[PDB]
RNA sequence: GACUCGGUGAAAUUAUAGUACCUGUGAAGAUGCAGGUUACCCGCGACAGGACGGAAAGACCCCGUGGAGCUUUACUGCAAC
RNA sequence: GGUUCGUGGUAGGAGAGCGUUCUAAGGGCGGUGAAGUCAGACCGGAAGGACUGGUGGAGCGCUUAGAAGUGAGAAUGCCGGUAUGAGUAGCGAAAGAAGGGUGAGAAUCCCUUCCACCGAAUAUCUAAGGUUUCCUGAGGAAGGCUCGUCCGCUCAGGGUU
RNA sequence: GGGUAGCGGAGAAAUUCCAAUCGAACUUGGAGAUAGCUGGUUCUCUCCGAAAUAGCUUUAGGGCUAGCCUCGAGGUAAAGA
RNA sequence: GAGCUGUACGUAAGCGUUGAUCCAGAGAUUUCCGAAUGGGGGAACCCACUAUCUUUAGUCGGAUAGUAUCCUUACGUGAAUACAUAGCGUGAGGAAGGCAGACCCAGGGAACUGAAACAUCUAAGUACCUGGAGGAAGAGAAAGAAAAAUCGAUUUCCUGAGUAGCGGCGAGCGAAACGGAAAGAGCCCAAACCAAGAAGCUUGCUUCUUGGGGUUGUAGGACACUCUAUAUGGAGUUACAAAAGAAAGUUAUAAAUGAAGCGGUCUGGAAAGGCCCGCCAAAGACGGUAACAGCCCGGUAGUUGAAAUGGCUUUCCCUCCAGAGUGGAUCCUGAGUACGGCGGAACACGUGAAAUUCCGUCGGAAUCCGGGAGGACCAUCUCCCAAGGCUAAAUACUCCCUAGUGACCGAUAGUGAACCAGUACCGUGAGGGAAAGGUGAAAAGCACCCCGGAAGGGGAGUGAAACAGUUCCUGAAACCGUGUGCCUACAAGUAGUUAGAGCCCGUUAAUGGGUGAUAGCGUGCCUUUUGUAGAAUGAACCGGCGAGUUACGAUUUGUUGCAAGGUUAA
């Protein structure tokens, strides 16, 4: 309250709707792929068991952020065009699951 | 209550423990007991009531009960009170 | 009726009070501050100038985005027709 | 531990504490006198804390922590007590007097006589309403605007066909 | 002896009366209504210490942001005086 | 198992081991009023009638029973009106009223208030009124939720989430599903059709009653055949049909038994306390007892106990009972219904793009080749099968009962009420509504003397104490007095303070205490104010009571644990 001047919420405008469908990805920056053995096959299932996404939220989305060293076979919903450079720059194949 | 009038019963508290009396009455609602010679009180009595010269008068007051131990007439000792059946009514017990 | 004596015995009010006057000063009108001027201690009958005396959180006046009653071609309604 | 600069203060910010009730644990006091209460010229920078003695007559400190119905001088605060005004206002329309009696005690109760007042009422019935106030015998704390031996008051008995 | 009852009665009309209440009775409840108003708010010491302004406001004795106070932390061509 | 005849401070007359008083179960009695019910009535009263009996010479009296109204239902009478209906009468059943100021469901439904005004909106479907209840109610076995590809009645909790939304898009309002739990349970009809009547006479076709049958979705049933059951088995009074009993066990409602110190000594009125010795403990709970007790008393742990009544659990009795498969000719599967328009409401959802659910009104389907939903609507797909009913548990609340608990109160608190309190008292009434606890261990409650009419005192006595004396533990302050150390009748006083003789004392022993001639200085406290000694406000005084709290969220600082992790909720 401004005591009657109209408050700064109202001098504004409204903007923007929110989307029914809206899908949010647990995110997972390679850094932390790091922490598996060598020539392992990382899933969603394995991505919750360790404890490194709990809640998978609408699915698994691999970042680039970091840099891996290990050559890893990765399956996961979604990659980041960078990430997927990476996986495989190191030595490893992306799947799309 | 664990005596009754006609028991002889030790004093065991007040200015009279180590006294020994007959118990004269029983007040069971106040768990109070008369023992002869025991609690002797001067009564300040005006003439008026069955008493045709009034006078300080030396009665007996009551005792609490759990003041007075059973004497045993075989010992002759205060024991706390047992309670055993012959068969038809049951019966106090020294011990 | 008042007043004196004998009997009985309230109340409003009340920060504590050993509670003068004048001129001044000061929230601009002082028993209470300053400078003076008066004044032995305690009462009783009287009078009301002051204690901005008592009584009543001013009714006047203004204020409150307080009430309430009333009016109408104020707004929005409702009954009834 | 020194040095330097500081230490007026309302609203208000910050800090450290005092004391109150209760709980826990530890350790105590107390009928050779607990708490409370009263008094004192004691101690701490403050809130406060002891000691000694009286009263009191059975419970209470201390330490560390914890929890709060935790601190009053003001609210025309609420309840209680007690002042002040003050031996003051008042004692509610009115005619009494003396003698005798009763009694611990009498202007005030009883009796007598005279006086005075109402008399289309201040008399006699009676409805309402009240509900025992009626009668008798005791009483005199309170009530009665004084007094009181008296009473519509207190206590007993009675009483309405 | 009865009747009319509060968003109502009753009024030879005064806002007059409806149990010492009437421009809308009384009582209980909603209810601790709401009160930008008035009053009040209880132990101690130490350190610091304002404001009574601007802007906007059915706003003007209210409020909000800024200004001015305080506590903590940060950071350096030290930018303050 | 020895006393008892209630409080409470009595007098009297009595009872009780040939078992009283007392405790528990079960009976009997139970005036009048009150729904109040034979009629009336100003509750606790008045007045009857009809039978039967009783009393009297008969009136006059007495006793017992019946006699309200409505609903349902038999039967009988029975009008206008012929049959008949209404009406009237009798007999059965049933209802009526109250309340736990709670919880639940329904009908009806505010305003203050918030929105810094106010009208939509909020408060709130709250308060309140009315009805219906039940021990719970409501809900409930999908015309559901969904769309990870599946779940499988309802309810409640955690979560989702202050999200999605709603909203003068303001103030505010605010889900649900998924996920995790508690608890779990499923059933009966209507209709096809079959049988038996009954009627209408559509006169062999139709609709009405009773029984069987039958209960559901890529369908189920009827209907055809077929296999096994016709109590072999199974199931029950909590739905799934509904009444009955027994017996056994167990719990409740009285009780019983129950270890160990009269230990020594000290203080004391008294010992349970101190000191010194013992002992019991499945018992060191609590209370009482002359101060604080495991061993004094009632008890406590443990172990026993019920004639009678009630509850529960089992078992028996009793009662009741068909359930698989195969086809798809036909038939059935809830109509003034669903739905729609108009007007409202409920949905978190304010008419909105407004699905879903309900009410009024009007219109009004399909009916298995069928119908509904998936948030306007159409198509596809998916999931369902409405217009009938029942259903325990998990949930809500507490007038009550039993057993307990409390960093809850302790007499201005805690209930309004510790006490004869919803009393006294106030009010026509609805209604409002207090104050008021403590002798002592024990009455031992003050014989007797004295003054006084008494009250009240002073002795004497009791008692540990009477300065504990029947309202009597303690006993502060205001306030009222008596006594007297210092001062005071020439003084002008916010009353003190600083200096200070004199006089009087003698301490928590201190460069002490009381008083104060005289001298200097000095306008209370609080509130509110630019500014108050204020001629502004508040307080007569003393005492008690009397105001930033808690819950849930947000944020920030401190602390601690763990750390790219941390943490669980129910
Ligand atoms: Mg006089
Ligand atoms: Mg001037
Ligand atoms: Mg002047
Ligand atoms: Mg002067
Ligand atoms: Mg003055
Ligand atoms: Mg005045
Ligand atoms: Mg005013
Ligand atoms: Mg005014
Ligand atoms: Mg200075
Ligand atoms: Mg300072
Ligand atoms: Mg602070
Ligand atoms: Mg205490
Ligand atoms: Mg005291
Ligand atoms: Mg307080
Ligand atoms: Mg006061
Ligand atoms: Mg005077
Ligand atoms: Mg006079
Ligand atoms: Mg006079
Ligand atoms: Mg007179
Ligand atoms: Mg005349
Ligand atoms: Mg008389
Ligand atoms: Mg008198
Ligand atoms: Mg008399
Ligand atoms: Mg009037
Ligand atoms: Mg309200
Ligand atoms: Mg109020
Ligand atoms: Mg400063
Ligand atoms: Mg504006
Ligand atoms: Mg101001
Ligand atoms: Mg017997
Ligand atoms: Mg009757
Ligand atoms: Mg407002
Ligand atoms: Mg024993
Ligand atoms: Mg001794
Ligand atoms: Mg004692
Ligand atoms: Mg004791
Ligand atoms: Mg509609
Ligand atoms: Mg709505
Ligand atoms: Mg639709
Ligand atoms: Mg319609
Ligand atoms: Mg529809
Ligand atoms: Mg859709
Ligand atoms: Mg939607
Ligand atoms: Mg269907
Ligand atoms: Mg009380
Ligand atoms: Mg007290
Ligand atoms: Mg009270
Ligand atoms: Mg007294
Ligand atoms: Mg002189
Ligand atoms: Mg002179
Ligand atoms: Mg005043
Ligand atoms: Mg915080």
């Amino acid at each position: 309250f401004e005591g009657g001047q109209l408050p700064l919420f109202r001098r504004i405008p409204k903007r923007g709707f929110t989307n029914i469908n809206r899908k949010e990805f647990a995110i997972v920056n390679l850094d932390v792929l790091n922490r598996f053995e060598d020539g392992t096959e990382v899933t969603p299932e394995l991505l919750v068991e360790t404890g490194i996404i709990r809640n998978e939220k609408s699915g698994i989305k691999i970042l680039s952020n970091g840099n891996i060293e290990k050559k890893l076979t990765v399956k996961a919903n979604k990659f980041s065009a960078a990430a997927k450079e990476a996986i495989e720059a190191a030595g490893g194949k992306t799947e799309v699951i | 209550m664990h005596v009754k009038k006609g028991d002889k019963v030790k004093v065991i508290t007040g200015k009279d423990k180590g006294k020994s009396g007959k118990v004269l009455a029983a007040f069971p609602k106040k768990d109070r007991v008369l023992i002869e010679g025991i609690n002797m009180v001067k009564k300040h009595t005006k003439p008026s009531n069955v008493n045709p010269q009034g006078g300080i008068l030396n009665v007996e007051a009551p005792i609490h009960v759990s003041n007075v131990m059973l004497l045993d007439p075989k010992t002759g000792e205060p024991t706390r009170v047992g309670y055993e059946v012959k068969g038809d009514k049951k019966v106090r017990v020294a011990k």
